């Protein structure tokens, strides 16, 4: 699939 | 423009009725695409021990067998159109929903009477499926989160249906019949305890004449709830062999009708959440989550309210390593303490500035927007809008805060659970007599 | 006049003579010990082998020659920038807390 | 309300769509992804990534994770191989606090020493909470395998490049990427004007090509179960022939629209069915860069099922190039492409990853409606090639898992 990256200051990090 | 002029502006929803019983509603919105669903009352709650899990066992045969598209017809005619399907299951709640676009939306209405309705429940794929159950059985025991709610539940609420899961034991899976399930479909599935909704690019009246032209036909005509109680007790899967424990506590909630959840979604927030990544460390608000970063206690945490009929659940789940679980719960209990004795005014407009954009980010798209309908038109009666969401808030301060905590914290009886290296983990007693502050 | 005698309690002091700085002499407190922390290895580095021997000769109750002395021009402020980089902090740490 | 769309001098990029809505939203779109790092610099945009909650010039670490925190918003950061977005989110009544949080991490960073080195071995978690699902190093070595300089570089960080990292590389790598031509100001919630205001003030200021070779990578780690893709040379968007692929993807199978559902429609998972009596899942890979894109499959299976069941796909797209297809399997699997769109873009959060992404790739916005009539000029002698390009072309392939019954592309 087309991962993609996603951290946060208050967003659990995830992975697309 | 302003916040409070941007929520008059919103499109107050339309509610409908039948003379069946179903309850309707919508809301229009400017967005092409539009989902429906169906949230009705039934769960685990409602079977016992001879028909547990099976609730369950029908959302896997639904949309593998009919009387007007049988088989793969049914699942066929979405890929065709488009769309999305998907379902789920709760103790007292289950919903099947779809994600399609606006002028499609007729065919949608025309399948879930041939899948509440007529479905048809081959044998073969109750054969079939009830592998696949007990392959998924196996499959939650690394779920582990999902272990510690089961085990959860399954204390608290002990001897009532409430302490079933949800998906049930494998031996009534290995015993399950299609007349229960005929029986469980031909008392749960009515009119007088359903709900549609929807949202999207649609309008209201579009959807009453589907609903008067295919549910209609509905069997429009049952007990009521025995007040499933609260217990504090203790629960304790103690097991070495693994990495870390999963842990939850968590004590009595009021329901849903009782206004004061929404001091407690606050209390949840003010306390909020930390798990491994955020990279404020220090320098984070919550107390709990600074020192989680500073000494690197735990990995993860997260607080919940649940809410049921007369009761919910109020408490938090956190992960850590068995030579830290005793600070963390020290600390923990630290703040609730805190809470219900000295609570800063300015730290509760943290929280409820958390908890604006939590309902509102919640709400983005349609399909969000169709949980709270079909929930709320179960729970609370009617739908709350978002101003009179904000207009309790707004009532609220410290002084609400210190009589609520004092009133489900202190010096209740909790319940407790554990699946991993527990060896640390303190009595039950030792907990409670840390609850109430000197 | 003043200059004269920041030159002159710099040299009544003697830490000038075990061929130490202004800054080696600081009590340690929560707020230093960050500072200290933060300082870069070329200088922090050089901060030990200045107390070390000036130890070595406190206990001798010794000294260093008058060509190895400090001067008080030389004296640098080496610490101050990180050090006040910190209580800036520290008090936007408590009266935001306020 | 209609979408503001602009443009400044210096190619600095702004749109606004006043909803009147409440949740102001707010991305930046950069082109900053990790294919501009080189060789030396790898392993930097998972730093960058974290080092937002950092000392400024304007503002300090602390004071910026407690000024979110009190109106109660977020500040969340997604990063791709091409982009880096710095998403944020609050209520309409308090976006000109947030807004100076933002450009202060972004316009004045200083990356000073000890911040980043507590900071560091923050990626080894990072770096693991991926790979506890294990997709996210199958995918990496694809194009590891498959392309050579830019692309291949991953998003992560290898180990060894922790405890090495530099701050002065950092500020050559801002300096040379954070720049006011290829940078897109997007906002939501939000007037015009406005954001015309804030980057006047605070944004006034000032890599290779993507070689395909044809790779192949193997990792047997253990794993009871497969993990596994077989791609090609795909094409790059902006082209209808991107397209031809993302139609071609709900042709041959897209996952599964149905909760549990058999996937019957596919072409492929339908082609499997027979002969093989055991749990696997397979889905397209389709992915599109500006330089190229990817174009594919990806594999789950047991061991000794592997080439059992890769062989029906690569199989069952020579069907396909060969000319045996249907019309309403097309324009079904177009519906759904139609759908996903949409249905990507229901949301706000998904909306904005659609407005900026074109305002960096191109420099215009396409409504959704444009789209799908460029979706309804498809041509199927370009859905099969598209598919004669796939098995005609060079091929590059990567796997995981137990690897005793694997074969290679040749075989």
């Amino acid at each position: 699939r087309p991962v993609v990256a996603s951290v946060s200051l208050n967003v659990p990090a995830s992975v697309r | 423009a302003t916040y409070a002029q941007a929520l008059q502006s919103v499109p107050e929803t339309q509610v409908s009725q039948l003379d069946n019983g179903l309850r309707v509603a919508s809301e229009q919105s400017s967005q092409p695409t539009c989902t429906v669903g169906v949230w009705i009352d039934a769960g685990s709650r409602y079977e016992s021990e001879k028909n547990n899990g099976a609730g369950y066992f029908v959302e896997h045969l639904a949309f593998k067998g009919t009387k007007n598209r049988p088989g793969n017809a049914l699942e066929k005619e979405v890929e065709s159109m488009g769309a999305h399907l998907n379902a789920y299951s709760t103790r007292e709640h289950t919903a099947y929903y779809i994600k399609a676009l606006s002028k499609d939306l007729p065919k949608a209405v025309e399948l879930l009477a041939d899948i509440v309705q007529n479905c048809s429940l081959e044998d073969s794929q109750i054969e079939k499926e009830r592998d696949v159950i007990l392959q998924e059985l196996q499959e939650n025991d690394t779920s582990m989160r999902d272990v510690v709610f089961n085990y959860l539940h399954a204390t608290a609420f002990q001897g009532t249906p409430l302490a079933q899961s949800v998906e049930g034991p494998s031996e009534n899976v290995r015993k399950l019949s299609r007349a229960d399930l005929t029986e469980y479909l031909s008392r749960h599935y009515k009119a007088p305890r359903m709900v549609l909704a929807a949202a999207g690019g649609l309008e209201h009246r579009q959807l009453l004449d589907l609903a008067q032209k295919h549910f209609s036909g509905l069997s429009g005509t049952v007990p009521t709830l025995s007040p499933c109680r609260f217990t504090g007790s203790q629960i304790c899967h103690r097991e070495d062999g693994l990495p870390l424990a999963h842990v939850a506590i968590a004590v009595e909630g009021p329901g849903w009708a009782h206004p004061d959840n929404v001091a407690l979604q606050v209390a949840n927030a003010i306390i909020g959440h930390y798990d491994c990544t955020y990279g404020g460390g220090a320098h984070l608000s919550s107390p709990l989550a600074s020192i989680a970063a500073t000494n690197k206690l735990c990995q993860s945490f997260q607080t919940f309210n649940i809410c049921y009929a007369d009761t919910g659940l109020l408490g938090a789940h956190f992960v850590c390593d068995h030579m830290s679980i005793d600070d963390m719960m020290f600390v923990l209990q630290g703040q609730w303490m805190r809470l219900c004795t000295s609570a800063t005014e300015s730290e509760v407009l943290r929280g409820k500035n958390l908890l604006r954009n939590a309902l509102v980010s919640h709400l983005d798209g349609t399909t969000p927007v169709c949980e709270d309908i079909g929930r709320s038109l179960l729970t609370y009666g009617r739908r709350i809008p978002l101003a009179e969401w904000e207009s309790r808030i707004a009532e609220v301060d410290a002084r609400v805060v210190r009589e609520v905590c004092s009133k489900y914290f202190y010096d209740q009886c909790p319940a407790v659970a554990g699946f991993g290296p527990i060896e640390q983990l303190p009595d039950y007693n030792r907990i409670r007599s840390g609850m109430f502050w000197l | 006049w003043l200059e004269g005698i920041r030159k002159w309690y710099y040299n009544a002091a003697g830490f000038n003579k075990l061929g130490l700085m202004r800054d080696d002499t600081i009590h340690e407190n929560d707020d230093v010990k960050e500072a200290i922390r933060r300082l870069p290895e070329n200088l922090y580095d050089d901060r030990v082998f200045r107390i070390k021997r000036a130890l070595d000769l406190s206990m001798r109750q010794q000294i260093l020659p008058k060509e190895q002395w400090t001067k008080y021009e030389e004296d640098k402020s080496y610490l101050e920038p990180y050090l006040k980089e910190v209580i800036r902090e520290r008090k936007e740490r408590e009266e935001w807390a306020k | 309300q209609d979408l503001e769309f602009t443009r400044l001098p210096n190619g600095l990029v702004i749109a606004s769509l006043e909803n009147y809505a409440p949740a102001s939203r707010i991305g930046l779109f950069i082109k900053a992804g990790s294919r501009y790092e080189n060789s030396n610099n790898l392993g930097t945009s998972h730093l960058l990534r974290l080092a937002s909650s950092l000392t400024t010039k304007g503002a300090s670490s602390f004071k910026i994770t407690r000024g979110i925190e009190a109106v109660g918003g977020k500040l969340s950061v997604t990063s791709t191989r091409e982009n880096m977005a710095y998403t944020v989110e609050c209520l309409r009544d308090d976006v000109d606090i947030l807004m100076e949080f933002l450009l202060n991490v972004t316009t004045a960073p200083e990356f000073r020493r000890w911040e980043v080195a507590a900071l560091q071995p923050q990626l080894r978690i990072d770096k693991a909470v991926a790979l506890q699902n294990p997709q996210a190093h199958v995918i990496e070595n694809l194009h590891a395998a498959a392309y050579r300089n830019a692309l291949a570089n991953s998003l992560y960080c290898p180990d060894y490049r922790i405890g090495k990292v530099t701050p002065v590389e950092l500020h050559d790598y801002v300096q040379n990427h954070f720049t006011s031509a290829r940078m897109a100001l997007i906002g939501l919630g939000v007037s015009h004007p406005v954001l015309k205001q804030v980057a006047e003030q605070f944004l006034n200021i000032r890599g290779a090509k993507a070689k395909y070779h044809g790779g192949e990578i193997r990792e047997q780690n253990g794993d009871s179960l497969v993990h596994a893709a077989l791609v090609a040379e795909s094409a790059a968007i902006g082209s209808a022939e991107a397209n031809a692929f993302s139609v071609l993807q709900h042709v041959l199978g897209a996952g599964p629209h149905v909760k549990r559902g058999s996937n019957a429609t596919s072409s492929l998972y339908q082609a499997v069915a027979k002969g093989v009596h055991e749990p696997f899942d397979v889905s397209a890979f389709n992915a599109s860069y500006s330089d190229s894109g990817l174009f594919g499959f990806y594999t789950i299976s047991q061991a000794a099922s592997a080439g059992d069941v890769i062989k029906a796909a690569y199989n069952q797209v020579k069907t396909i190039a060969q000319g045996n297809l249907s019309n309403p399997d097309v324009q079904a699997a177009k519906n759904k492409l139609k759908a996903g769109y949409l249905m990507s873009v229901e949301s706000s959060e998904g909306f904005l990853d659609e407005v900026g992404s074109q305002a960096l790739a191109a420099g215009s916005y396409t409504p959704p409606s444009t789209v799908l009539q460029q979706i309804d000029a498809v041509a199927d002698a370009d859905v099969i090639n598209a598919a004669k390009k796939f098995v005609s072309g060079r091929k590059s392939m990567a796997a995981s898992g137990n690897l005793g019954h694997t074969p290679f592309i040749d075989e």
